[PDB]
């Protein structure tokens, strides 16, 4: 890559979006897993009643 | 005196002819009007004269006088209780003498020169001294200020002024040679202040906050850098600092701070109080004020003023505590300069002597032997402002390469009120192994080895981080829910310290001690407890967890009984748990 | 600046200072100093710029045993909008605190267009409170500053997970930051009284449910809470 | 461009003028700049480069009342392959368009490795369509680059998704641009007539939906749209 001052605030750009990039996948992984952990305490009633 | 007439004005560079026989860096009075300038260069019969003050106005063919000597301070009594500029001229008096503005070409003596001090002969006629020793005594608040020979003076004393009221013009001593001594002297502040011996850190800096004499502790004599990021109460843990020490006298420098902070310095300080006698801490401290908008010499030179300043009430025998508030605006300062010499930057615009700057600084604190017998010692506690607190800064890394200690100020820690907010994972210290001896004599030979363990407590409370990121406490096994509320004990009653508590806010190397073993000694109960099949939620319920968060606020002399007791009942409180 | 301070220590004035375009003056700079054959420092800008921008700005302050005061607000225009440019560093440097315009209000048609996040003043916390402005005032802002940090955040989070997916109070934060944004930041050309934008301020909290307001205390909430947009605001 | 310029406007001759890298033209203009102090503009080129370069290139044309043509193709080595290097960007800036090569394209086989995208040609409207080449042939080189540039950006795409996510359009999209570098790209050294290249450039164009190509007229998509690859070869 060519270096600029303009390509340098273009990788800058770059960088702070892919950190931003990190806190929203963080933010869905949190999601996931909480909806993980509802749906693990009902596969294990659904277990229970298949047992019974 | 050299004595020469200005050839050609250009800005603040000065170019005075007729000035053969002018050294160079001596200082100079620019005009008529006595304008302070250092001589950078020498050529033929010209001398070319920086100067610090604005030069318009000036004409050709004003006078120019060489004062023969470079940049210096006067040392003696009458610093203490004084606030002063980057080159030590008195602020106070300039304003009693100027006004709300600081007037260009203004004189005044940085030691009052109308005040009588008791003074005390200590040396009779016949005696010989050398640099150093002790001509007599003079008392300055709660301090005997002893007024010593030059380090460049010896010879036989003659005569000795009897005890009486002088000033500290009046000649107490003269020599055989001719040579009179007075209570004060000049020492170039860029010369480091001869000493027979420089000693080992042995002996611990205590500052009174558990985490830095614990965690990461400074040595008597060494140096350690701060960040000082907004928000994470950096001037409550200095002036705490300050306040708390084990050192006599306090040297605070602010190089080129702004000005609204500069007031804040400036007024927080004189309402301090000396814990030793009850008085102002502001009777055995120096300021040092300098905003952004001084000249630029004063903001380059109030770090090496003083750290002179600070090497002289060493060598008088005393412990000193040199506070730096931005060596960042200092390295600002050092760069404009460069610039103005037109000289090839290195790095981000600094230029390549920064380093050796920074060292040249930095390397003058250690406990020493004095020329006079004694045993003093100068700790540098400097502070770094980088841009954006990004420490990639070329100044950030050439203090780290030298500083024996890295007190990581945090905001992030401040914004959830953990005060100090001292940031441990980042924060290190390379006095532990030195000072081990020191711990294991006079705290418990116990000690090294309870630091030791706590600090790996710490260290495992954050490798759980992004576990418990990911999911909730109450997910964790039982072993791992332990080490989270431990660390949770540590951080909460150990870590954190109320800088404004009527006992909380100085802490011993016993009573922090007394708490490690309180901590560990639940730690290490609850996790045989765990495996004894007791669950975490009825070791949480524990009253012991109240007694341990309340030993800090247990006053000094009350804590061995509390102490004892509390080992008692955490002991106790597990055996009766199910 | 020589004006301002000569009404302010000399007739006991409160003088606002306002410097347009700051850029300009450090480009003239930059011209005046080639012109005078100066090396320049970095990025082409005079070594002594730093100095230079320290004597205009520290002109400012509030003096001991004087009625009068000066203060500056500097206006700069960063020249590629990048922070770490010379002028707005050395600014950052000397001065205590930025406010940040932001182009994405700015196209939103949100006037004035400042961001609260970015923004910062270093001395509020000595300017406000009981007897200056009111006593809750730094708890509200602290609430606002979270509140809308927690919104513009979830605000993304429901581009990828949808709104269906969000929790009621992630649903709540993301009815505050445009509720926010279009009444307290897009006034307009309104002069609003540090009453009435308090005022807005806590009607915008109510939207939040009460106990979630963790940076309020209880008897300022108590005092405050509950009243709707509706009543006070200037337009729907 | 002295004897070119004779040729061509005294003996009415079509001259093509072949310099072999201005590269090395720019470094001796730097040696002598530099031998002689003068400001230098980016990476130390004398300033006065782009005059001396356009004295250099202004020389080719074609003049009123006279039959004779100057032509020029220089050729020049980007240093790094870095088109914001000083001696392609003041070429870019004097010349009438360029031709750019793709390392990319050269790795993997493809004869001529011209990269249309960066490539340019600024005269192009004044010598094509109807009367000249053929009425479709601005439509058609714009959908071709529409396409193309789509399919680029497809490939950027499928570096982060991988390629089994990628809807049809996008898939359609991606298969056109790498048709297109295997067939229209790719010729090797033999010799194709303007009907044969808008031949191939329609059948490459029918691999898109026809509601797609909104560069071209319906009725020269009426005209010319439907015809097969396997026609032309295959």
């Amino acid at each position: 890559v060519s270096p600029t001052r303009m390509n340098l605030l273009q990788r800058r750009g770059q960088l702070r979006l892919a950190q931003k990039g990190v806190d929203l996948l963080k933010k869905k992984r949190d999601a996931l897993v909480a909806e993980f952990f509802g749906l693990v305490r009902e596969a294990m009633e659904a277990r229970k009643a298949l047992d019974q | 005196m050299i004595q020469g007439v200005i050839q050609k004005i250009a800005g603040p560079a000065v170019i005075a002819k007729g000035m053969l026989g002018a050294r160079m860096y001596d200082i100079c009075k620019v005009g008529e009007e006595g304008l302070v300038g250092e001589i950078i260069r020498l050529d033929g019969d010209t001398a070319f004269v920086q100067v610090y003050e604005d030069t318009s106005g000036l004409k050709v063919g004003e006078p120019v006088v060489s004062t023969g000597l470079p940049l210096a301070v006067e040392l003696g009594p009458g610093m203490l209780n004084g606030i002063y500029d980057g080159i030590q001229r008195p602020l106070e008096r300039i304003r009693e003498k100027t006004g709300i503005y600081i007037t260009r070409g203004v004189v005044v003596h940085a030691l009052d020169r109308e005040k009588k001090w008791a003074w005390t002969p200590m040396v009779k006629p016949g005696d010989e001294v050398r640099g150093g020793m002790v001509l007599g005594t003079v008392p300055e608040f709660g301090f005997t200020h002893k007024i010593l020979v030059p380090p460049d003076v010896r010879g036989r004393v003659k005569e000795v002024k009897p005890a009486g009221e002088y000033t500290v013009e009046e000649p107490v001593v003269v020599l055989e040679d001719g040579t009179e001594l007075k209570m004060y002297h000049t020492w170039p502040v860029r010369r480091a202040r001869p000493v027979q011996r420089k000693l080992d850190p042995n002996t611990p800096f205590l500052t009174g906050m558990r985490i830095l004499d614990v965690l990461f502790p400074v040595a008597m004599g060494g140096t350690a850098a701060i960040p000082g990021p907004f928000g994470s109460g950096k001037t409550v843990t200095q002036q705490s600092l300050a306040k708390w020490s084990n050192a006599d006298v306090v040297v605070y420098v602010g190089c080129g701070e702004r000005g609204n902070e500069m007031t804040d310095v400036l007024v927080e300080f004189p309402e301090l109080t000396d814990p030793k006698t009850g008085g102002p801490l502001m009777h055995r401290t120096v300021l040092i004020a300098n905003t952004s908008n001084m000249p630029v010499a004063a903001r380059e030179a109030s770090i090496y003023v003083g750290v002179t300043i600070a090497e002289y009430f060493r060598d008088q025998g005393f412990s000193v505590a040199l506070m730096a508030d931005s060596t960042s605006r200092w390295a600002e300062a050092l760069r404009e300069i460069s610039s103005r010499l037109e000289e090839m930057p290195a790095e981000e615009g600094y230029p390549p002597y920064l380093a050796a700057r920074l060292a040249a600084f930095y390397e003058r604190a250690g406990k020493v032997i004095t020329l006079g017998g004694e045993e003093g010692a100068v700790t540098i506690v400097g502070a770094v402002s980088p841009p954006g607190g990004d420490m990639s800064e070329p100044v950030t890394q050439s203090t780290l390469r030298i500083v024996g200690a890295f007190w990581r100020l945090d905001a992030s820690l401040a914004f959830r009120r953990h005060f100090p907010a001292i940031n441990w994972n980042g924060s290190y210290s390379l006095f532990t192994s030195a000072l081990d001896p020191w711990y294991r004599e006079n705290v418990a030979e116990d000690y090294p080895e309870l630091r030791d363990a706590i600090s790996e407590l710490l260290q495992r409370e954050a490798g759980l981080q992004e576990i418990v990121q990911l999911v909730g406490p109450d997910a964790l096994q039982d072993a791992e829910r332990l080490v989270i509320e431990v660390g949770r004990i540590i951080r909460e009653d150990f870590l954190q310290q109320n800088a404004y508590h009527e006992v909380d806010a100085y802490c011993s190397m016993k009573k922090a001690y007394g708490i490690m073993k309180m901590i560990l000694a639940f730690y290490k109960e609850a996790e045989a407890a765990i495996k004894r099949g007791v669950s975490i939620d009825e070791i949480l319920q524990l009253p012991v967890l109240e007694r341990i968060g309340r030993a800090r606020y247990v006053s000094e002399e009350e804590f061995p009984a509390y102490f004892e007791e509390a080992m008692k009942e955490i002991q106790g409180a597990f055996k009766a748990l199910a | 600046l020589t004006v301002a301070e000569y009404l302010a220590f000399e007739h006991d004035y409160h003088v606002l200072v306002i410097l347009t375009d700051m850029t300009n003056y450090c480009e003239a700079l930059r011209e005046i100093g080639a012109a005078r054959e100066e090396i320049p420092g970095r990025r082409g800008y005079p070594g002594y710029m730093y100095t230079d921008l320290a004597t205009i700005y520290e002109r400012a302050g509030v003096v001991e045993g004087k009625k009068g005061s000066v203060t500056q607000i500097p206006i700069l225009s960063m020249p590629d909008d990048d922070r770490t440019h010379p002028i707005p560093d050395l600014t950052g440097y000397i001065t205590e605190g930025q406010i940040q315009l932001s182009r994405e209000l700015h196209r939103k048609g949100i006037y004035p267009p400042i961001d609260p996040l970015p923004s910062l003043s270093r001395l509020m916390n000595n300017g406000v409170g009981k007897g200056k402005t009111r006593e809750d005032h730094k708890q509200v802002s602290d609430q606002l500053y979270s509140a809308y940090a927690n919104g513009v955040d979830i605000r993304k989070l429901v581009a990828i997970i949808g709104e269906d997916a969000l929790t009621e109070n992630d649903r709540r934060y993301l009815q505050f930051a445009d509720a926010f944004e279009r009444f307290f930041i897009n006034q307009g050309q309104q002069n609003r009284s540090i009453e009435e934008s308090l005022q807005i301020a806590w009607a915008l909290l109510s939207m939040l449910p009460q106990g979630e307001l963790k940076r309020i205390s209880k008897d300022h909430i108590g005092k405050y809470y509950g009243q709707k947009l509706e009543e006070i605001w200037g337009a729907p």
